[PDB]
């Protein structure tokens, strides 16, 4: 109770007549809110995963992504990915990272061949024509495409890399198409004894096994936050309350306060009100464009009224500077309560006798203890 | 007199933060310290008017 | 010619118009 | 493709008395009735500007150290944009601005240009109003690009026939670039009006390029009309911002004139 | 190395990949219940999210 309460704060078990400060009371928020404008550059990703055609593996495809949204919500909530694995970052926590750059690196493989693809792998395509960094951060999406990709006779247009004179740093594409020597001698013309030319194309057909099917891989890629944060996840968004203590953001303006219709006018380059102490004191929404005041939580000290320890251990409440309005938020049954210019005051009965002033209260009010 | 004040050192130094609230904790009695002064000085306004 | 931030005014225990009484 | 003209010389500048132009506001935020000390680049008050004008035809490359104000007084849109970049020659990255008939392009591309290299109103060269292309040969790697309305677009007015002072800051700061406009209607015949007004954020783009130099673009064995153009460079320096009743930067105090 | 490694993998040593919030201070866990990584729910042993 009040009266335990200023013994704990004036560290005595009995406390002489008078007026004691204890803990401030505050007005909690009621909820949290996150404003940010409602999704519209949502990145290209449409011409990766359902561009009509791809390229060959052993010249595999580069698109260069930059200045939207990487919205990944169709992205991974679809099982219609057969394997998509990320290698540095977990594939949930897309949404809240940023980025600087993004690549997307697309091309058709064989299904025994997608395994290669993963960072620190070996094989004709991993080897020959397209390795991962061993630290790859960002993520491999692939998916079956016996459907699309094969053809009645084997879909020959679909190339890969059978020869190299070296295996690769990351993310080399070779265009090369100058003959391969598997054997000391010099390779002389197209053709000859170890000459090898350094490609051939996969047979793609209705009919293959799961391994000889075709698969559409792309490889997500980033070198991240060495420059301003060009492509980032979607920032999301929740309803607008007002009239009421609540936990804001506003377009990354974080604060705690009670939000209303502003009469304020912004010319239209702006987005926080600012107060003569350099404090935020009103804010544009992001999504509807009018102007809402900031007001900080009701607070104040909370002052305990007593006659001394012996005397008595009935006690009265003082929430300085508190309309009575907002003190039951927290003796919030009340039925004798009085909003006073020095704040609401609960607990002490109001008698319009005029005594002398025994314990202040202010701004003309005083208490004492009397029949 | 003058305008009386009093702070919650607490919410000055540390707004709607309980992180910052128990790094307060480590230095001791100086958020109190610093409202008997001030509500001495407050105390005082009355008594001078 | 004359809240926020924890920071708090009180008023008076005497207010303007006690203060013309007494004067 | 480059069209070579070597005609003039590097004839000498003219400069002129910078009054109190070039205040902008530093930030996004709102205030009303209160004096802000904010600490920028900005022009300095009552400086030198160097002048330039369009026989008579200019366009000068000059550098860009830490930001730079620059501005037209004109008549039916003679001037038509800029290059920002370091070296110029593809060994990096450049900037190009150009506004068309009404609408803006922001764009950035390992481009070469060329010595002397501009736009005009183009009637033939490939075909009639050609597209934003003859300052460069291949931009190659285009990274990013930007479009807007009319980012420099005319007003009433009665046509025009006051001498229409555009100006326009380009700064640099963190990686981001940034666009500061305003238009005002004025009468004058040849100087900067004396007079206050401030400037807006039009736009930002985020490039991230080291910047040294720039050049504007304008447009014409040929005919054109002439008109002013003025350069001054930003410094760091403490100003003291009027903010009126309803935000707009009403006067200032530059703190070291 | 010389201890616990083996030239085919000790693949005896685990750790664990998933959890559905961080773990407090000397906690352990011990579930080997499937981790739903996506929305559709998995009363059973395997499946792609
Ligand atoms: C490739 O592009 C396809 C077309 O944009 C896209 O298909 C679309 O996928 C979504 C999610 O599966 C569907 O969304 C709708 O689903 C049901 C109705 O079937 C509603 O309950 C939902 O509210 C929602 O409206 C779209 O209908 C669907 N559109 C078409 C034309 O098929 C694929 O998801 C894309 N695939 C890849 C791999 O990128
Ligand atoms: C954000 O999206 C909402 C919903 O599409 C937009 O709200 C609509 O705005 C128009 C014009 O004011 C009204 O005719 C509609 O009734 C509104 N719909 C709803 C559901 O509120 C809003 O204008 C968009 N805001 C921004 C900043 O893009
Ligand atoms: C405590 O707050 C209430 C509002 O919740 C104030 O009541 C308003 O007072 C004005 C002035 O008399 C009236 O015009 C309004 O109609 C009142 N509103 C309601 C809902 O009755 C009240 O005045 C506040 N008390 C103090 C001393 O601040
Ligand atoms: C313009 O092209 C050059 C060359 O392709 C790019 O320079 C590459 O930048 C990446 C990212 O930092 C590095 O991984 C490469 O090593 C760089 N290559 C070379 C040869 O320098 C440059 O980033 C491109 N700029 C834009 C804006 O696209
Ligand atoms: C701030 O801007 C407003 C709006 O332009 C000005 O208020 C206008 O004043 C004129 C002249 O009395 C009236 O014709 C308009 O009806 C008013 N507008 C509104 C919306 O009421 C105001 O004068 C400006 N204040 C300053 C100091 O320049
Ligand atoms: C309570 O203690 C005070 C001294 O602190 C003494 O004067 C008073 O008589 C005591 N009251 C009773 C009821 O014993
Ligand atoms: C006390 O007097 C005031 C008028 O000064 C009146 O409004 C109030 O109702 C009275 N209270 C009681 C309990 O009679
Ligand atoms: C301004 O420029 C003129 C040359 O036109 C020069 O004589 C003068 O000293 C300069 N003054 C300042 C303060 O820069
Ligand atoms: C310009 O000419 C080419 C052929 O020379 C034609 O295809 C193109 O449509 C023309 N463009 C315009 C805008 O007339
Ligand atoms: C203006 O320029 C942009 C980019 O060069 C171009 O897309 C647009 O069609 C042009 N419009 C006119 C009217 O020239
Ligand atoms: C350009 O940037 C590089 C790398 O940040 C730096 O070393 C160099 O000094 C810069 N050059 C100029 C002229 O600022």
């Amino acid at each position: 109770d009040p009266l335990s309460e200023t013994k704990c704060t004036l560290k005595s078990f009995t406390v002489e007549k008078g007026i004691y400060q204890t803990s401030n009371f505050r007005v909690q928020p009621t909820e949290s809110i996150v404003r940010f404008p409602n999704i519209t550059n949502l990145c290209p990703f449409g011409e990766v995963f359902n561009a009509t055609r791809f390229a060959s593996v052993y010249a595999w495809n580069r698109k260069r992504i930059s200045n939207c949204v990487a919205d990944y919500s169709v992205l991974y909530n679809s099982a219609s990915f057969s394997t998509f694995k990320c290698y540095g970052v977990s594939p949930t926590k897309l949404n809240d990272l940023c980025f600087t750059n993004v690549y997307a690196d697309s091309f058709v493989i064989r299904g025994d061949e997608v395994r290669q693809i993963a960072p620190g792998q070996t094989g004709k395509i991993a080897d020959y024509n397209y390795k991962l960094p061993d630290d790859f951060t960002g993520c491999v999406i692939a998916w079956n495409s016996n459907n699309l990709d094969s053809k009645v006779g084997g879909n020959y247009n679909y190339r890969y890399r059978l020869f190299r004179k070296s295996n690769l740093k990351p993310f080399e594409r070779d265009i090369s198409t100058e003959i391969y020597q598997a054997g000391s001698k010099p390779c002389n013309g197209v053709e000859g004894f170890n000459c090898y030319f350094p490609l051939q194309s996969y047979g793609f057909q209705p009919t293959n096994g799961v391994g000889y099917q075709p698969y559409r891989v792309v490889v997500l890629s980033f070198e991240l936050l060495h420059a301003p944060a060009t492509v980032c996840g979607p920032k999301k968004s929740t309803n607008l309350v007002k009239n009421k203590c609540v936990n804001f953001n506003f377009n990354g303006l974080t604060g705690t306060g009670v939000l209303t219709e502003s009469n304020k006018k912004f010319l239209p380059f702006q987005q926080f009100g600012r107060d003569i102490a350099d404090t935020t004191d009103a804010v544009r929404d992001p999504q509807t464009l009018e102007i809402l005041d900031i007001t900080p939580c009701s607070f104040g000290g909370v002052s305990v009224i007593t006659p001394g320890t012996n005397t008595s251990n009935q006690v009265a409440v003082l929430y300085q500077g508190v309309n009575c309005t907002e003190v039951p938020v927290a003796y919030s049954t009340g039925s004798n309560v009085f909003q006073t210019r020095a704040g609401c005051l609960i607990g002490a009965e109001h008698v319009n006798n005029s005594y002398e002033c025994d314990i202040p209260i202010g701004a003309g009010i005083c208490a004492s203890y009397q029949t | 007199s003058m305008t009386k004040t009093s702070v919650d050192c607490t919410m000055y130094i540390c707004g709607d933060s309980t992180e910052c609230s128990n790094l307060l904790l480590q230095y001791g009695s100086f958020c109190t310290q610093l409202n008997r002064a001030l509500t001495g000085i407050a105390v005082e306004q009355d008594k001078n008017t | 010619t004359l809240k926020f931030n924890g920071l708090t005014v009180l008023p008076p225990l005497l207010t303007d118009e006690m203060i013309a009484q007494y004067t | 493709q480059c069209v070579n003209l070597r005609t003039r010389t590097q004839l000498p500048p003219a400069y002129t008395n910078s009054f109190t132009r070039g205040v902008y506001y530093p930030d996004k935020v709102f205030r009303s009735s209160v004096l802000h000390s904010t600490q920028d680049l900005f022009l300095p008050f009552f400086s030198n500007v160097t002048w330039f004008h369009a026989k008579r035809f200019d366009n000068p490359v000059l550098p860009f150290n830490d930001g730079v104000y620059f501005a037209s007084t004109e008549k039916s849109n003679i001037i038509r944009g800029w290059i920002f970049g370091t070296t110029l020659d593809s060994k990096t990255q450049s900037l190009l601005i150009v506004n068309n008939a009404t609408n803006v392009v922001i764009k950035v591309c390992e481009f070469q240009f060329c010595n002397d290299p501009f736009l005009d109103v183009y009637y033939h060269k490939n075909n009639k109003s050609w597209m934003e292309s003859g300052v460069y040969s291949s931009a190659n790697n285009c990274t990013f690009e930007y479009v807007s309305q009319p980012f420099l677009m005319d007003l009433e007015g009665k046509q025009g026939n006051f001498k229409n002072l555009r100006e326009f800051v380009f700064k640099n700061i963190d990686g981001y670039f940034k666009i500061y406009s305003k238009h005002t209607p004025i009468n004058l015949v040849r100087d900067l009006p004396q007079g206050f007004s401030a400037l807006e954020p039009l736009v930002d783009l985020p490039i991230g390029i080291n910047i040294t130099r720039f050049q504007t673009l304008l447009a014409l064995g040929w005919t054109a009309g002439a008109a002013a153009y003025y350069v001054g460079y930003l410094q760091p320096r403490t100003f003291l911002l009027k903010y009126n009743e309803n935000g707009t930067i009403t006067d200032a105090v530059d703190c070291a004139l």
